[PDB]
DNA sequence: ATCTCCAAATATCCCTTGCGGATCGTAGAAAAAGTGTGTCAAACTGCGCTATCAAAGGGAAACTTCAACTGAATTCAGTTGAAGTTTCCCTTTGATAGCGCAGTTTGACACACTTTTTCTACGATCCGCAAGGGATATTTGGAGAT
DNA sequence: ATCTCCAAATATCCCTTGCGGATCGTAGAAAAAGTGTGTCAAACTGCGCTATCAAAGGGAAACTTCAACTGAATTCAGTTGAAGTTTCCCTTTGATAGCGCAGTTTGACACACTTTTTCTACGATCCGCAAGGGATATTTGGAGAT
């Protein structure tokens, strides 16, 4: 059976961001943790806001303040308008 | 007459350790909340018992803290707490890297 | 453009992060914005993290990254460090160093 | 402001925390200590607060604020 | 009721909607809302018998922060469930350390 | 009326009760009801969050109570464990004589 | 067959090793017993609810997911087993 | 013949095991100590060999972070020799019981 | 000050594997496209409660006075743990084979959900009265002096 | 070890206010009923876990010797605490001014759902080859010794 894995996703962003090197099989899976551990605060986080506010859905705004609760400053700060970007252009696409 | 210096001390610390009562003033402590919030975000007003909050989590976490440093304080052969009591105490606690 | 990872200029998986958001009960429904924002933020962190791996594997004269350059790099960065304060990373060890006092005198 | 929280307040708590002897530096640092605190859980009472879309912060603001932090508050709405 | 059926105080329906509501899962079992009101119904009875004895003890009638206090942090088992929890109005322990005391 | 002020609930009357049973002389303050209202969403919630995680992990779509016995016992230390599982085993079994 | 007093094979060399990662230069002689009593208090707290874990899923192998999730649960997060 | 003060190898030992990262603790040993904390919980439980490596990097890690504490609560009490009052110390603040 | 020597670091060759870069063929899942439907954004509104104010007294915080006792430095001796040596246990490695059981598969259905009418428990609001607050006196448990 | 002397504890009475019962009214729980789909029981299976064995050898245990660290003992400058006088601001009380939170109504739109078309990513597999990592020899930085 398919086990699914953000493996792909991390080497590619491995070669653009160190494009002569290489990863170790634990490593990957290291990075593979850290990526479902990550989604799994940031979800989580969103749901209780959502929750809080009586609300049915969780929306980028959501993710946007548990992202700024979750990250610490300077984290917050590039993944708020890494995040905020790529919604742009999302939306100036279809 | 005079009580021996550590006397009116455990006194105090008999006293307190029965009460329940803040031991913070109301509004020195509500002006820091504001100041501090006001660094964050403009304009803002509060609850009554958010400040209220603010200072049942401020104190408890205070008399935790020195529970511990007093017990570093101890761990050194000494008796008065010191800042690097509460510094070990802050860094064991994983506050403080 | 076919794929909303294309659309919004990424390399994480926008379908995957909507099908996890939706199967993970979170709430009933997900906005459109939701997966994209976060696989945007996902895709941040590990180029933070493979950025300062990186480094690491290359001042240890390495090609290849292991767990102990991401030891490394986690908790030499201040930020990364606090995020990942209570992780422990499988095959890391720590980082070296010894307190004062104890060097010989 | 900082300095409202008063030498003979920070030996009160000293007390309740059953301290008998207590260094004259260890006033400031309680001060910076309390700061560092208090700017944390307010800093995410006010992101829920913001979140709202609210301009007044709540007591639940703050609960969620200390659950976050892991410290969890009962009596105000927990 | 469902709670009468179930022996129980605590509102099996209310716990049922609850449960539903709060996202936990797609489906909620027939059985699940009654065990865990049966749960809530149980610890909060262990925690008002030794607060009342607390109340006793000090010599009150009514309950008071205090006495969940003193019930809590006086019992090792709830000391643990609520370890990372604060009591507003609860006050410590009285607790002053052997070495401080005076010969 | 026409304009009404809200609704809160909570689990005070049930608390009553309770306390009735155990401690039919003594009484409860506002602050302590409050207090012991924090404390039942507090654990509620520490359990349904382990019962949902439980149903994740073992790729089911339902919360039954197989979930919240053992999210009991990974919540509750020793003893409390124990009777916990006593009380909730025992209402079900009755609630499913009950018909 | 009968499985009896195994923290003692937690050596006095291992825990001496484990001393020098964590940087100590001087390790007094009664802090072995010491250790392996705190080693044996996290073990039982983790395989606990590992086994907790294992007994929920109806299984009688305990699985590194189990361990995964017990160690989270007590606030311990491990990345390189799946999670 | 040759003979290093009393810290020297102390000293380099440190540098070694904290340039390296294998589990210190040998692996046979390690396994029967889980098996027979496993059973007390349960008879006839078996274990996938990597529950025991998560079990093991789990352990070895709690064990020298607590190690770092107790070390800077010794040198907090001006020694430089670990003692059990030093950990006690650190597992008490810590918030660690039982 | 200068030599001696030991363990870690560097240099050499060889070889195993785990990786990254293909090419593959193939299950499942993303997207495209259509349609049914409920969430929530706005706009308008009442009033709960936060902010503010003005004063006045009371007690708390600040500052001062003294010397008790504590923390920090110095010295030292017995204790104790580090270094190194020797002996041999037992862990590691490599392969084996038996099989216990994890995990996939498949039909039958009890069981949760969803919709709609009826029954009713529990929230809101009310306030008399006693548990507790506060004020004063009297007792008791100790501290500090001689 | 015995007398003087505070502050906390206990006794006692009179005032204050929030418990806790009672009234009333709705939002939600219960009953009844048609609906499907996740769960469960039961059959079949081969990954991989337990068990064993055998050989090699890396590392643990137990031991001697002694360097140096721990902690007991002593000294004392000085930093605190206790208590007195002085100065300042916090808490209470009584509203009045109005912010903005949260109640109500609604339809436009966005997201769910379900079917068909499109292609991404996982499992299974080979391959150049630098990356290692190991076994074997040598050189090297510096601790300790002459
Ligand atoms: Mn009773
Ligand atoms: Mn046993
Ligand atoms: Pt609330
Ligand atoms: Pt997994
Ligand atoms: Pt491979
Ligand atoms: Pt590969
Ligand atoms: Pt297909
Ligand atoms: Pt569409
Ligand atoms: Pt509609
Ligand atoms: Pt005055
Ligand atoms: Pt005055
Ligand atoms: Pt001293
Ligand atoms: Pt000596
Ligand atoms: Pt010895
Ligand atoms: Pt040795
Ligand atoms: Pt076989
Ligand atoms: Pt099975
Ligand atoms: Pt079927
Ligand atoms: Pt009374
Ligand atoms: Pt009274
Ligand atoms: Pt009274
Ligand atoms: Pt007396
Ligand atoms: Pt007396
Ligand atoms: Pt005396
Ligand atoms: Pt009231
Ligand atoms: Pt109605
Ligand atoms: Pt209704
Ligand atoms: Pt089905
Ligand atoms: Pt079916
Ligand atoms: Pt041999
Ligand atoms: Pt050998
Ligand atoms: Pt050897
Ligand atoms: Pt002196
Ligand atoms: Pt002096
Ligand atoms: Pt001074
Ligand atoms: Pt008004
Ligand atoms: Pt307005
Ligand atoms: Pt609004
Ligand atoms: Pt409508
Ligand atoms: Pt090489
Ligand atoms: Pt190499
Ligand atoms: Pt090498
Ligand atoms: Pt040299
Ligand atoms: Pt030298």
């Amino acid at each position: 059976t398919r086990k699914e894995s953000y493996a792909i996703y991390v080497y590619k962003v491995l070669k653009q961001v160190h494009p002569d090197t290489g990863i170790s099989s634990k490593a990957m899976s290291i990075m593979n943790s850290f990526v479902n551990d990550v989604f799994e605060r940031i979800a989580g986080e969103a749901s209780r806001l959502a929750h809080y506010n009586k609300r049915s859905t969780i929306t980028s705004r959501e993710i946007q303040t548990a992202v700024r609760l979750l990250l610490p400053g300077e984290l917050a700060k590039h993944a708020v308008s890494e995040g905020t970007k790529a919604v742009t252009k999302y939306t100036s696409a279809k | 007459h005079r009580y021996r210096p550590g006397t009116v001390a455990l006194r105090e610390i008999r006293r307190y350790q029965k009460s329940t009562e803040l031991l913070i003033r109301k509004l020195p402590f509500q002006r820091l909340v504001r100041e501090i919030a006001q660094d964050f975000k403009t304009d803002l007003r509060f609850q009554s018992s958010a400040v209220m909050a603010l200072q049942e989590a401020s104190e408890a976490y205070l008399v935790a803290l020195f529970e511990d440093t007093n017990l570093c304080a101890i761990h050194a052969k000494r008796v008065t707490i010191m800042p690097k009591d509460i510094q070990l105490a802050r860094r064991i606690r994983g506050e403080r890297a | 453009a076919k794929t909303r990872s294309s659309r919004a200029g990424l390399q994480f998986p926008v379908g995957r992060v909507h099908r996890l958001l939706r199967k993970g009960n979170y709430a009933e429904r997900v906005g459109a914005g939701a997966p994209v924002y976060l696989a945007a933020v996902l895709e941040y962190l590990t180029a933070e993290i493979l950025e300062l791996a990186g480094n690491a594997a290359r001042d240890n004269k390495k090609t290849r990254i292991i767990p102990r350059h991401l030891q490394l790099a986690v908790r030499n960065d201040e930020e990364l460090n606090k995020l990942l304060g209570r992780v422990t990373i499988a095959q890391g060890g720590v980082l070296p160093n010894i307190q004062s006092v104890l060097l010989p005198k | 402001n900082i300095q409202g929280i008063t030498k003979p307040a920070i030996r009160r708590l000293a007390r309740r925390g059953g301290v008998k002897r207590i260094s004259g530096l260890i006033y400031e640092e309680t001060r910076g200590v309390l700061k560092v605190f208090l700017e944390n859980v307010i800093r995410d009472a006010v992101t829920y607060t913001e979140h709202a879309k609210r301009k007044t912060v709540t007591a639940m603001d703050v609960v969620y604020a200390l659950k976050r932090q892991g410290r969890t508050l009962y009596g105000f709405g927990g």
